[PDB]
């Protein structure tokens, strides 16, 4: 059985083939317009890929239950607090679902060998990708499913760390009801995994940590001249 | 963040 609240969250999920196809196409034209001597570095393509993912994340939030009831200023504060966390959570879940070991699956539908990416990503991003892979492995061993994924999406979006909100009560309420729905859902559907609910919640600080460090690295890369919506959110 | 406001307000 599925709590009705979780069904309402599921109804807000985007059309994933369409989201990925749109991003794939954008990046294809990008490289096509570029002449022989001005192709995008691999880090550069990842920045544009992340940029375009953020557009789809904003569109998802905008139309989502509860979020669409916030005034725009509250909506902006929430997204500014969690945009990198939603990026990384989406990345992690993509590896959980489609991930083979030794490769990374991108929002474009491309599968890339890890040895290729690790050669170019540099020590810091390799470290953060490695931590993310550790979460992938843990979530895979717990049978992390789509109902739990959308719960964590809304728990990341409706964060209690965001202050100066006009309607903090709504954010507090969504946090509490989604938590209660996830606690109930994991019991009913995975009764033998006592640790599942706790193991899911403990990933959120870890994703937060990875995401905040990811932001700090990218802000450094921007200040260093190595990098749109991505810059605005930074 | 004018861009984020626009993405939330646009029709
Ligand atoms: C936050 C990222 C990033 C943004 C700008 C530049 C580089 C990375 C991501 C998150 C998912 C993809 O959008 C991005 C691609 C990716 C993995 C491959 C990076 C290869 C660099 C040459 C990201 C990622 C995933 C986990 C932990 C940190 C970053």
């Amino acid at each position: 059985s599925i709590p009705h609240l979780i069904l309402e969250l599921l109804k807000c999920e985007p059309d994933e083939p369409q989201v990925q196809a749109k991003i794939m196409a954008y990046l294809q034209q990008e490289q096509a317009n570029r002449s022989k001597h001005e192709k995008l570095s691999t880090f550069g393509l990842m920045c544009k890929m992340a940029d375009q993912t953020l557009f789809s994340i904003v569109e998802w939030a905008r139309s989502s239950i509860f979020f669409r009831e916030l005034k725009v200023d509250d909506q902006m504060k929430l997204l500014q607090n969690c945009w990198s966390e939603l990026l990384i959570l989406d990345h992690i879940y993509r590896q959980v679902v489609h991930g083979k070991e030794g490769s990374i699956f991108l929002v474009t539908g491309q599968q890339v060998d890890y040895s290729i990416i690790a050669s170019q990503a540099g020590a810091t991003l390799n470290n953060l990708m490695s931590h993310a892979q550790e979460l992938v492995a843990k979530l895979r061993s717990l049978q992390f499913d789509q109902r739990e994924f959308v719960c964590l999406k809304f728990l990341v979006l409706f964060s209690l760390d965001v202050k100066n909100l006009e309607n903090f009560q709504l954010v507090e309420g969504v946090q509490e009801q989604v938590n209660a729905a996830l606690l109930d859902y994991t019991m009913c559907n995975y009764p033998q995994q006592t640790e599942k609910f706790g193991q899911l919640l403990l990933r959120l600080p870890e994703i937060r940590a990875i995401s905040m460090q990811a932001e700090e690295y990218l802000y450094y890369k921007h200040l260093n001249g190595d990098v749109n919506l991505l810059i605005e959110m930074l | 963040n004018a861009l984020l406001r626009y993405l939330l307000d646009k029709d």
